[PDB]
């Protein structure tokens, strides 16, 4: 006869439970990362607004210059 | 016989609690249903091109009538 069936052995193993690998980093390390980043961006904001004050002094002192002819 | 879906306590001490933060205040869920739609992008299509690509059948499928 021929009909379906499962061979001798069996058939493979069929997975049925909730799989999720947790994959990630710490609190500690995203939060030291974003004050990192936080104090990067602090440090090259006061370099560049302090080069843009002493720019904004050399043009008012250029008008300053050129007040009484005008 | 049963299972007890839904009643695991959470813990309580200082580094889950700052990983719950840090998840709460950054998004951390958000970014892994982000990252399962981008997986998902790189797959391979499952849509046939028809009329020139017909699905798969059986011979034993019912369809319009005939007399032999």
């Amino acid at each position: 006869v021929k009909q379906d069936m499962p061979p001798v052995g069996g058939y493979g193993p069929i997975d049925y439970k909730r799989n999720l690998p947790r994959r990630g980093l710490s609190g500690y390390s995203m939060f030291a990362v974003g004050i990192g980043a936080l104090l990067f961006g602090y440090w090259s904001m006061m370099r560049w607004n302090r080069e843009r004050r002493r720019l904004q002094i050399e043009d008012f002192e250029a008008r300053i210059a050129l007040m009484p002819l005008l | 016989t049963y299972k007890y879906v839904n009643l695991r306590e959470p813990s309580m001490d200082m580094k889950s609690v700052t990983d719950r933060a840090a998840q709460t205040l950054l998004w951390t869920e958000l970014i892994r249903g982000l990252g399962m739609t981008l997986s998902y992008l790189f797959r391979e299509p499952a849509t046939i091109n028809y009329p020139f690509e017909k699905g798969p059948l059986s011979p034993r499928f019912r369809g319009e009538h005939a007399l032999r």
